[PDB]
This record gives structure tokens, C-alpha cells and sequence, in this order.
């Protein structure tokens, strides 16, 4: 019987309970997003990697949901290499930031993909 | 000026027995009938009572030094042995005005009567009287209306008012309740009423009763030309329920509601009293449960204290006993508290159990209500004991008449008026009572029939509560 | 089926003495200790009590024929002589469920105890017990929280809770009250409290007190790491004032308020109980005034009846006596009603004064509170009598400590924990009590200083209320 | 958008036993489930306010537990607090306290509580930002038999109009009845803006919704880790999968039971996204994950042979 | 008294079929007309109905050990075949008073009739009657007026 | 006259005002719990050893009451050694945590025992 750890066990939503993604596994996720015709976009955050409540406590209100946009959504992108390229570029500029890849479905206007692609040191 | 703090227990008499104290006109004074355990000196027992009901506890506390205990402590200032009683004393205790919350009978009793009755060092304890200073009296509203205003609203003068409690106590439907009500009122009674325990039950819900009783009272009033009332019971399980019932009575435009102040409680009663003043409703008060507390001479609280508390909290009528009926009530003690309920000033009078002179600074008087096992033959005695300012209630005495409610009501109204006329002409109700009733039976068939039935019914037993 | 109406008075026993009656599981049963006047047969006295507290009056009324009196009447179904007592009997009376208003303790007492205690035909009357049927129990909310929930909210387990009443009773300012509170709480007590008569007075208004006490309790909680509470008194003169005080306590986010249920009243108490359930506030109940009613064996109402009434109306704690302290309370009788307050089921047991088997159908239990003249040397006895589910309060026992409040609190907390540890290890608190306390004084200077002061203080006097 | 959850079905768990637990034990179970990876926990449908646990005490302890699990994991959590009550007034009091606590979601039993009460609650939730989970308790009394009653698809349309953010829709593979094609039919009626007539799925009429929001279908009832591939394949990302016995029945407790379910779900999402056939490769995907997840391996051993297969009464 | 926790599924009849049980006057009693699927014994079907409408679920949960399941569980205490009907039985189930919210018909039906009618293991289910104990009846207002008052 | 200290005097509820429990005293407490047929369970906490109020301030609401469960309650345990064994095991895994032993009464559903069995360094 193992006891589920309590310390340093912050999670990052979708895919975060699986072993870390290898380069190929990451590329496969990006392919999936592009094959479904979703628009890829990168977001990064340096100060608040997790949700909190500073400005309000009403139902459904949380601070920390919005991260900052890396450039613009990649409308028309058809090559996964372009996305992975932007990821490396974002990492070089913000090595201390959490970085996630999201994919928009514009007909429903909902993010159909969202996963952490890079975490700063000690995370 | 301050002395050090010495931990440990000291006798209460060192701080709370103060025989040289002159009472202030702002002090609440209490007369306690104390029965100490063997070996406890009366000064210590009286001091313990004064300490525990005011500022002290069983051992010395350092915090006494943060205030001025001399201005806050209760003080046993006088002790006197009780004649013809073994090891029993009347201890007088003075309480500064500052100890009490303004307008709260609940707070007053919590201090004076809260914990002292259970002291292991006493065998028994009874509170006989309280001198309520005029400065404290002014913090209370008192009766919503009072004697004068009530007679003025109802246009009733020159005689005791007449009422009747519907019977059986419980078990009647809402419609049958109203039917009984109309028949009683149309025969000459001024009022009918819910019995004290008629609140809201499976056999009759309150709103249905209020509705049918209003229909019945309006019909009797139109028929006779005299203003009528039916006391609708507002007593309930919560403050909210009580208020809902008072509110519907207001909506119906009826003149009077009732409350059981001891079983409902002082907090709820005071709320109702204020509501009645704000809405023009007369408030009849039942003393249900009082005998659990005030019957025995050795332990409890005398009714006169409960009567004073009601006059402060508020009520337009209060049951006061009949003397001659089925429930206990000695004549002199009764006349004593009836004066305390109606008058503006009553002087100390130990022969009637009045330990302190009491002034009311124009707080309205309360109408005493005689109810319980009385009938037509008691009329002269009731009129003589209570006088015009009283309400005489005949439950079994009306509904037990052989011809029914209306004739039962006529018998009571005729008997009352025969007594009022005789008294006004100069006749002695005490010597000529039976003759006055007999004379009236010659022309009143309704009265004659009632007299035949109850001719030999008297209630005579030794009283437990005597001066 | 109906017989004619014959006006006149008949003996109560003809309709209300019913020795062949088998009680229904929905009946409210009452055990009355009746002392008739000379010449009144016990069957007539018991029948009179049953009649007058249910449906009957002193003479025959025609209206009985409009209902079915057999289904509504109270019935004296059993009578037994009291051993070693002159002309005294235990009369058992059954009341149908239909006579009572759902959820109203006020209505229940109005019927059962409203007028019978004053009958001229009785010398004395005492209500000893009531069997409340589960069908009636379900119409009440009961405690706002109860034992389990209270321990869960406060995170306190495995030992009696500890409290302290601030002294002197009256006379301290709001700021000094808070200062005393912080010092007591920081030393290990779980709770401090307003004394029962501390409401709102010239020397200290309620809102100022609530504010300073909140500041003090939060400081003590931060300092110690244990959840603290200070019972804020909501007792007031009107329902409105009571509610204003409860509302401010809610705003402050404190965990507990208190009420004097007998002086405030059942109607007001039930309103407060409902408010506490709706707002998550624990409700501590004081029984101030109970001894006026329950001390004497011959007349009144036993405390066990008042305890059952509180469990129905609602309260999370209720004072239950100490047995060994300054106020009266015999061990067996006390253990009897403590079971009636905490357990879901208590079987008839005349040796403890329990006349009827009582079930509660999961109505929460109430925490008994021992308070009044107790100190460190009584700790083993208190722990042994009450067990873990109790609150032990030390007013003079904390503020009377030679080194002050915090050390006084430490002495009590250490003494309690020493007893809990000893008991858990298998030691006999009854035989080894003094030894357990002495052992602890070797390592606790605070306890040693307290023990020196109260070493010879005991309260031993003959009890008035015995089985 | 409010919960910040994307790319996978949401995961929930009903606390068990259904009735009988105290308020404090309810919260203890809740914290342990949430900290292991479940997005939600919930009051069972019949947990309202009872002698063993009054509603306000439960709401309070559950809020403490959910906030602790959220702080520990960094993922937004919720516990559906039941507002179902005997009167409109009682229902409103419960919804109001949930609002005061700042929690994100409440629940209601729309058929036993009723449409009139449900519509009132739906409006209150819109005005106060509360998500509304809907239970269909009692539906089978009405919709099970093919010859008499009302089909569930009609009850589902009624809920989408009256209002609810989630509605139980059956599991197909669990302990309660639900045929695949009929289920897919009404799931489309709950989520999409337009569904064309299709008699093979029991859809008699073409239905348009003019942008009325879609409702999240909730699969609950006798499901466990081995059903994960099938559930993901049938419902897709827009669904909530609930495991009551499937979490609290794990040999190591709630947190590990939650981990097993979260890992199994994510293993399926990753496999699907990589192009694997959940229908053909389901068991293989689960087995692969057990190699690195002790929590999942322990769950798989326990429920390996548990299936629920009986002839359905409601067929097209 | 407590036994260890063994994960896994057990038959409902082991805990919920209780033929020796004497009903209490505070229990809500239900008479269900149960039609099991072929191969499901009537005792198991009745036990499943009792379990699912009260305290149980499909697999063993450790939390049962935190309470006293004996005082809360629904119990199938009697089963009788229906005359002139194929594989149909009347199963009697007892529910302790504590399971119900006072004054709430909504809560009463949610438990008794909430999920059991959809069990894959049953072909059909009908609730024929309920014995509402007087202790529960008293928690309801009932008719605003009733026959007598209306007339 | 001694002044009760103010600093570093945090307490831990039941038994915390007594001298620290020796091995034998601890074992006696566990025996007491088992003799009463209560179910033993261990709970540990690394982040908030004391009650606080972050998420709400209403009556009866406090954060920090719930700690984390070590494995599962020990249903059927009849040997104190099993409990003390789990305590050592919990200590080795969480040397930086506060650890308490609780005992459940399942008929009343109330914890009848609760005491701190281990405190991290500097407490
Ligand atoms: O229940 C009863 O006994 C009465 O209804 C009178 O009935 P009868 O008119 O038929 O006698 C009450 O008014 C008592 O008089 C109250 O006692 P007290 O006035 O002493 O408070
Ligand atoms: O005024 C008093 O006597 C107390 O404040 C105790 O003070 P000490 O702690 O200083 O003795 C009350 O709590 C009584 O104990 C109430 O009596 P009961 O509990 O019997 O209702
Ligand atoms: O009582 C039950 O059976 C559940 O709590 C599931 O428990 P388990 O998770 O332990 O199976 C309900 O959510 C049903 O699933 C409702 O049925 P439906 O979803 O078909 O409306």
C-alpha cells in the first residue's frame, strides 16, 4: 500500500499524471491538434503558475487562469515544426516561465487542447 | 484605595452582610424567606444569597480590584426571624440600579432568582417581594393600554366585565368553536376566549379558528348592539409563529389577543406587548404554570412578584385568582396583589404580605381576571372582592347551563347586574348576597335554572400559601 | 352513540380514572407525585389532574357531545403509593398525541403543567417525568448541532472540554472583560464565557463586550494553536434584541453564543435554536431559575423534565450540576438525566428516578456542563462522573488562582490531562484521585500553587431532592 | 473556461456509502479523492439533510476539504453540493449558502424535485455564477419500457430547456441500462446545436437549438478503470466520468483510487491523440500504463473480471 | 466491532437480504413487484433493490467501516412469488427512519425510486405500496385544510 | 509567581500539557484505544500544523482541521505493535511532518481519541 505524496506534487491539468513527454510524444500531440484543424497558440507565465484567489472569492472567480500570449495564435499553420520552433524560441526568451500549448476550435470557440510543454527549474 | 490580593475563600458575610446600609431610592430591594441548613448562621446565608445574585463567587478573585465592588455588590442589610417557623428568616437584599438591563424583566429575574435557590447551604428559599424603584419602572413600556384606555375603547363602564372560556378545553373543531362563541356572546357576555392551551393542533388549526371566531363575534355584536371580543391565543412555539398569529388578528380588526407569559416566556411576552401597543390590540395574559412556582410557602416565588413582572413587561389583563373558586387564593393576599396591579401607589402592609411600598409613576393599571370554578351564587362575593375593575370569567359556569350558552350567558349577566344595582343602592353584598340573587330569580327564568343546578357547589380547603 | 346532557357536577374519576387503559406508543405519559388534601381519594385527585390538564372542567358541559371525548381526554391509568411518605402517590397520566402543537415545548407545558398545581383539592404536586413519544420528538429540531458535530467543528477529542466564567459576575468594563478572557484562554482553557446575568448594562454594553472578547479570543487562538471560544450572551428583553446580539456574533465569525432558556423563555429559545442551526453557531444553555422550580421533592417539576424540554427546543450544552460543587445535585439522579441528555435511548430505572423508557430517534445529544464551586481537587471525581463528553467550568477556580488567569488555566488543563492519562492507563480515578493530582504537582508549579489554596474546600450538605 | 479544464473528459466521484456518513467524514473522504487527481466529488442524489448529517454542516466541511485539495494540487476542484429539498424555500437557502462559500457547483434532482423548482434554481445559478449538475433520479420509472412511458430523449430535451450544465446520461457499459446507439442519439441532442432526424438512433425529428448552450453528459454507475477506453471512445472529451465505488473501492484508499482513474483516463487520451484505436487497443493501453503506475495496477487486479451484460428492455 | 477491508465485489444478498428481520414501527416499508432477468435469483434481485436505494454500491468500499451499516441499511426482509405470473415476486424492503429528510416527499422518492428501476439485472420493477410510519407522517403539514374544514 | 510563556508555546490538544510521552506511555494510550474497540488511524501534516482561516471566516469554519490520512484506518487491528509500526514507517517517510493518532468509534461516528505522536524538529 503506497501513500500518495503530499509535497511538491503540483499538477498541470491534461497529461500531467503521465510520465514526462519525450520529444516524439510532444510532436504527436501537436500533430493531433493540427490534424483536427485547430489553431495552435503558446502561453507563458513567470509569476503565478497556479490558480489563486486574490481579487474575489465569488463562485467561478479565480485569479491565475490567464497567462500571457506568446506572439499570436498561428492561423494557417500546417507544420508541427513551426509550433515546436516557437516553443524553443519562447524557452530561450523565458527559461524561468511555465509554457503551455493550446489549440483553438474557432467554430465552437473552445480550447480543445491544452498541455504544459515546459516547466522552469525545480518543477 | 486598594489592598493586596489574597487567594482563598472567605465568608460571604465579610463583604455582603451590611446591616448599617441605608437603601437608595434607585435600589431594587428583595425580601427573601430563607431557610438555612443546620449550622449556617442567618447572616452568612443572607450574605451568600446577596453575593451569588450580584457580584460574588465562592473564592476570592483578583479581578474585584479592577472595579469598585462597593458600588456594584448586592447587600443583605436586614434580617428578621419569621414568627412561628423553625429556623426561617426574612432577609432583605439591596441591588444597585446599575446591575440591571433597562426594560428587561428577563435580566432582572436572571440575577435575583438565577442560581441562589440551589445553594447546598440552604434548605429552602422563597422570594416574597421586590421593591422596583421608579427609575427602573420608567425603562419599561408597561401595559399596552391599561384599565382606562380599555374601558374607553370598548365603551364599557360601571361594572365588572364578563367573559367565558370555551369548553371542552381541547377537542372542538374550528367551526364548533365559533358556534359556541356566538351563542355565549349573544346572551350578554362581553368576551369569550380560547382556553390557554388552545394554540394550533390537529383537531383545530389556529387560522381556521381565528376566522370562524371573527364571524361569530361580529354576528353577536350586530345582534346585541354591545361591543364584543374573543381573545385569540397568540401563544406559539417560536417568536415568529407568535407574531404571525398576532398579525392575522390585526388584519381581522378584532380587539383582543392573549398570551401565556410564563410558558411562552418574558422575552416573547415583551415583544408581543410592544406589538400590541403599536397596533392597538388589547392583551389578555394567562398565568399558566404559576402554581408550580408560587404555591408553597417555604420555596419558590410569591405570585405578587410575578404580577409586578407582568405589569412591567406588559399585559392589559392578568388572571389573579377567584378566592372562592376551584383554585387556591386567600382573600387578603389576593387583595394585596390586586392593588399592586391596579393602583399607582401601594404602601407597605405586612398583613397582606406587602413587604415594600411600591410606586408606579403612572404606569397603567392591569385589569385582574377572576376565573376558575365560579358560578352565579359566587357573584355577590366576586363583585364585593374585586369591585368594578375586574373581569369575571365563567367557562363551565356558562356552558354548563341546562338550556345552553345564550341562556347561560343571560344568567351570568343578570346576576352581575342585580349585584351592581343592589350595591349601588346601598345594599351589603356580603350580608345580602343570597337574597339579591334569589330576588332576581323571580323575574329571570335563565338565572333561576342556573341557581338550581349549582346551589350546593362550594370549594373549601385549607390554603397552602398564607401570610 | 350519544346519551343526553345532564347539567351538574360529577366526580372526575367517572370519566378520567381509567385503570384498564393500555397506553399507545403515540401518547405523552406523565408521572405526577400527588399529595391530596385530607378526604380526597387518590383516584379522584389523579382524575382531577388528568381532566384539568386535558379536556375537562368542574361541571358538565353540553359541548362534550359535539366531539368524541374518548379520543381526546387525558387519563389517569395507574396509581401507586410512595414508600415512606404520608398520603403521597405517583399517578400516571396519558395524553393523546392530538392535544399538542407540533414543535412547541411552550404548548406541551401549558397543558400538562398549566393549572393543576393550584387545585385547592391538592396540598402539593410535582411532575417527575414525561415519556415523549417518538412521533412527537420528530416534530422538533432538537440541538442546533449536538455532541458529534461540535467536537468535529472545534477539532476537540478525547477529553472533557474546559471553560471558565469571568468574575466578578457584574461590574467589569468591556475592555477588562476581554483582558481577563485572553489571559484565561491562553493558559489552556477551551472556553471563557459571559456570566448568565451579563446582558447589556450601564457598566458594560453588549456590543462593546462582543467586540473586545472577539479580539481577545483571536489573540489567544493564534498564540496557542488550539481553537478557542467565548460564549457571548444573547439573552435579552425582547425577541428582537436577542436576535440583534446573535446576528453580531455571526458577523464576528465566533463559534458560540449562549441563552438562559427559562428566564428568556421557551418561545424565545426555540427561535434562537433555529437561528443557530441556520447560521452554524453553537448554543450554550444556562438553566438559571431552575432551582426555584425543581429543588423540593414535594412540589414543582423535576430537572429531568426541564432537561428533556431543552433537548427538544434546542441547545448544544446545558448546565447539569457538579454533584461535588456548591449547588445541589445528587450523583444517581444526575447520572440519570445526563443519560437522558446524551444518549439515544434510556430504559426505565426507578433507582435513578427514570420513570419511563425514552427514545430519541437520533435527535442529537446535548453536552452536560458542570459548573459552580469546583476546583482542581475535584477533577478526578468530575472526570469519573461525567466522562469525556462534558464541559467542566471553573470561574472562581481559575480567576482565584494566586498567580492569575493564565496560570489558573494551566492548573486546570494540567489537572484534567493528568486525570485523562491516568484513566486511560487503567488507574482508578475514584481510588487514586488525590494521588494522581499530587503526582502532577511535582512537575507543574501552576498546579501545585492551586492545590495549596483549595486543599480543604469541600461542599457537603444534606440534599433536598432525593430519589 | 471557468474551470480552466480542456482536452479530456472531466472526472468525478460519488461519496459512498450513499447515506450514513457524518459531515466531517464526508469532507475527509472528499479531500482524499480530490487530492488524487479527480476534478470533482459529489453528494449522492439522496444526500439532502438527514439526522446523520445536516446539510449546512456538510457544505462547510466539504468546502474546507475542497480548498485543501485545490491548494495541494494546483488544479481547480469542485464538490457538487445538493440543493434538492422539500420546498422551493429550502432549496434556495442551500443554493444561497453555496454562493456564500464561493464554491463552483451545486446539484439538483430535476424529476423528484420537479420542473417548477428546477427552473427557479437554473435561473438562480445563471444570476450567481454557479454551475448546475443535474441528476435524473426516477427517470427509469418512466422511460425503461418500450411499450409505455416517455423515452429519456424527451426528458433530456426538457432539461436542456429548463436548465442544467450537466445531466446524467448513462454509461452503456455500467450497471444501469443504456444501449449505445440510443445513447449516442440523445447525447447529440444534449450537446449539439443541430441534430438531423435519424430513426436508427431513435431520433424522430430534426431538432435545432438556435445556440442554446450544450449540456455536458455524465456517465456514472458501475464503471471502473477497464471501462475507460470504451467510455472515452463513446463520449469523447465533452463528458464527465464518475467513479463512486470505482474510487472508494480501491484497495489503497481514495487518493490512490483517484490516481488510478486519472492515469487510466490520461493514458487513453494520449493513446487516442497518437492515433491508436481505443476500441481495438483498449486493454493494451491500460496494461501498458500499469507497468509504471502501481495505483492503476492495483485497481486493475481488483476489477479485471467485472462486466455488466444483460439484454436491454429499451431498444430501437 | 470491525473486520478488515477486503476490496472487491460481493453479492448484495450477503448484506441486504435479511429474512429474519422484524420491522420497527419507525421503518418506511416498501412492497416492490420485481421481475428479475433470467439467472438472477429473487433474493439477489431484492437485495440489489434494497442496497442501491439505501446505502450500497456495486463493489466494497472501505468507508462502510466509519459508520454502523447495520443501522442504516435498507433490508429485503421478505419475498413472495406472484400468482399467475412468470418469474415475478413481491419483495418487501425496510428503510430506517434516519435515511429520510423530515417533511420532504422529494427526498423520500429520491431514495426509494431514484435509481433501482434501471438496473440491468431486472427486466421490470413496480412500487406497489409504502408503509409510512406515524413518526415520519408527523413531520409533514398534510392538507392545508382537509374534508371537515372545507365543508 | 511565574509568568506563563508567550513564545514558542504552541499546543496540540489532548495530552499536550503533560511532559512528553515515553515509549511506554504512548503504547498505553494505543492499548486504551484498542481495548475500547475503536479503530486506529494515523494522520500527518507537513504544511499547516495549526488551524488558520484563509478561505472563510463564518462561524465554525476553520482551515487546517483536516490533515492527510496515512494509508487507511486499521479495521480489525488488535495489536498495538501494528499501530506503533505504522507510526515508525510514517516517520521515516515524513520526518518533517506532525503525526497524530486518532481512534474512531463507528457506532457514534466520533473520534474518541486524538493525540500528537510525533513532531518535526524545532517543535
Ligand atoms: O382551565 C381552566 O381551569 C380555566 O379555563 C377556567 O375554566 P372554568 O371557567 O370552566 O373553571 C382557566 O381560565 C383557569 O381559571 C386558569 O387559572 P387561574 O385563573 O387561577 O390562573
Ligand atoms: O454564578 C455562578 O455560580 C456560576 O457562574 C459559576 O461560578 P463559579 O465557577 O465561580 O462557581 C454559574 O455557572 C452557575 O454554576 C450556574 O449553576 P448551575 O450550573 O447549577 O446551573
Ligand atoms: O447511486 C448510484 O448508483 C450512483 O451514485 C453511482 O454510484 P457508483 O459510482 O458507485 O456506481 C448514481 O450516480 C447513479 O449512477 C445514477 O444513475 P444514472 O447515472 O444512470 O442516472
Amino acid at each position: 500500500m503506497q501513500v500518495w505524496p503530499i509535497l511538491n506534487l503540483k499538477k498541470y491539468e491534461t497529461l500531467s499524471y503521465l510520465p514526462p513527454l519525450t520529444t516524439d510524444q510532444l510532436a504527436r500531440q501537436v500533430d493531433y491538434l493540427l490534424n483536427n484543424k485547430w489553431v495552435p497558440c503558446l502561453e507563458f507565465e513567470t509569476d503565478h503558475g497556479f490558480v489563486y484567489r486574490e481579487h474575489h472569492n465569488s463562485p467561478g472567480y479565480y485569479d491565475g487562469r490567464y497567462w500571457t500570449m506568446w506572439k499570436l495564435p498561428m492561423f494557417g499553420c500546417t507544420d508541427p515544426a513551426q509550433v515546436l520552433n516557437e516553443l524553443e524560441e519562447c524557452k530561450k526568451e523565458y527559461p524561468n516561465a511555465f509554457i503551455r500549448i493550446i489549440g483553438f476550435d474557432s467554430n465552437r470557440e473552445v480550447q480543445c487542447i491544452s498541455f504544459i510543454a515546459y516547466k522552469p527549474a525545480g518543477y | 484605595a486598594s489592598v493586596g490580593f489574597k487567594a482563598g475563600v472567605k465568608d460571604y458575610k465579610l463583604t455582603y452582610y451590611t446591616p448599617e446600609y441605608e437603601t437608595l431610592d434607585t435600589d431594587i430591594l428583595a425580601a427573601f424567606r430563607v431557610s438555612p441548613q443546620p449550622g449556617v448562621p442567618p447572616e452568612e446565608a443572607g450574605a451568600a444569597v446577596a453575593a451569588e445574585s450580584s457580584t460574588g463567587t465562592w473564592t476570592t478573585v483578583w479581578t474585584d480590584g479592577l472595579t469598585n465592588l462597593d458600588r456594584y455588590k448586592g447587600r443583605c442589610y436586614h434580617i428578621e426571624p419569621v414568627a412561628g417557623e423553625e429556623n426561617q428568616y426574612i432577609c432583605y437584599v439591596a441591588y444597585p440600579l446599575d446591575l440591571f438591563e433597562e426594560g428587561s424583566v428577563t435580566n432582572m429575574f436572571t440575577s435575583i432568582v438565577g442560581n441562589v435557590f440551589g445553594f447546598k447551604a440552604l434548605r429552602a428559599l422563597r422570594l416574597e417581594d421586590l421593591r422596583i424603584p421608579v427609575a427602573y419602572v420608567k425603562t419599561f413600556q408597561g401595559p399596552p393600554h391599561g384599565i382606562q384606555v380599555e374601558r374607553d375603547k370598548l365603551n364599557k363602564y360601571g361594572r365588572p366585565l364578563l367573559g367565558c372560556t370555551i369548553k371542552p378545553k381541547l377537542g372542538l373543531s374550528a367551526k364548533n368553536y365559533g358556534r359556541a362563541v356566538y351563542e355565549c356572546l349573544r346572551g350578554g357576555l362581553d368576551f369569550t376566549k380560547d382556553d390557554e392551551n388552545v394554540n394550533s393542533q390537529p383537531f383545530m388549526r389556529w387560522r381556521d379558528r381565528f376566522l370562524f371566531c371573527a364571524e361569530a363575534l361580529y354576528k353577536a355584536q350586530a345582534e346585541t348592539g354591545e361591543i364584543k371580543g374573543h381573545y385569540l391565543n397568540a401563544t406559539a412555539g417560536t417568536c415568529e409563529d407568535m407574531m404571525k398569529r398576532a398579525v392575522f388578528a390585526r388584519e381581522l380588526g378584532v380587539p383582543i389577543v392573549m398570551h401565556d407569559y410564563l410558558t411562552g416566556g418574558f422575552t416573547a411576552n415583551t415583544t408581543l406587548s410592544h406589538y400590541c401597543r403599536d397596533n392597538g390590540l388589547l392583551l389578555h395574559i394567562h398565568r399558566a404554570m404559576h402554581a408550580v412556582i408560587d404555591r408553597q410557602k417555604n420555596h419558590g416565588m410569591h405570585f405578587r412578584v410575578l404580577a409586578k413582572a407582568l405589569r412591567l413587561s406588559g399585559g392589559d389583563h392578568i388572571h389573579s385568582g377567584t378566592v372562592v373558586g376551584k383554585l387556591e387564593g386567600e382573600r387578603d393576599i389576593t387583595l394585596g396583589f390586586v392593588d399592586l396591579l391596579r393602583d399607582d401607589y401601594t404602601e407597605k402592609d405586612r398583613s397582606r404580605g406587602i413587604y415594600f411600598t411600591q410606586s408606579w409613576v403612572s404606569t397603567p393599571g392591569v385589569l385582574p381576571v377572576a376565573s376558575g370554578g365560579i358560578h352565579v351564587w359566587h357573584m355577590p362575593a366576586l363583585t364585593e372582592i374585586f369591585g368594578d375593575d375586574s373581569v369575571l370569567q365563567f367557562g363551565g359556569g356558562t356552558l354548563g347551563h341546562p338550556w345552553g350558552n345564550a341562556p347561560g350567558a343571560v344568567a351570568n349577566r343578570v346576576a352581575l347586574e342585580a349585584c351592581v344595582q343592589a350595591r349601588n343602592e346601598g345594599r351589603d353584598l356580603a350580608r345580602e348576597g343570597n337574597t339579591i340573587i334569589r330576588e332576581a330569580t323571580k323575574w329571570s327564568p335563565e338565572l333561576a335554572a342556573a341557581c338550581e343546578v349549582w346551589k350546593e357547589i362550594k370549594f373549601e380547603f385549607p390554603a397552602m400559601d398564607t401570610v
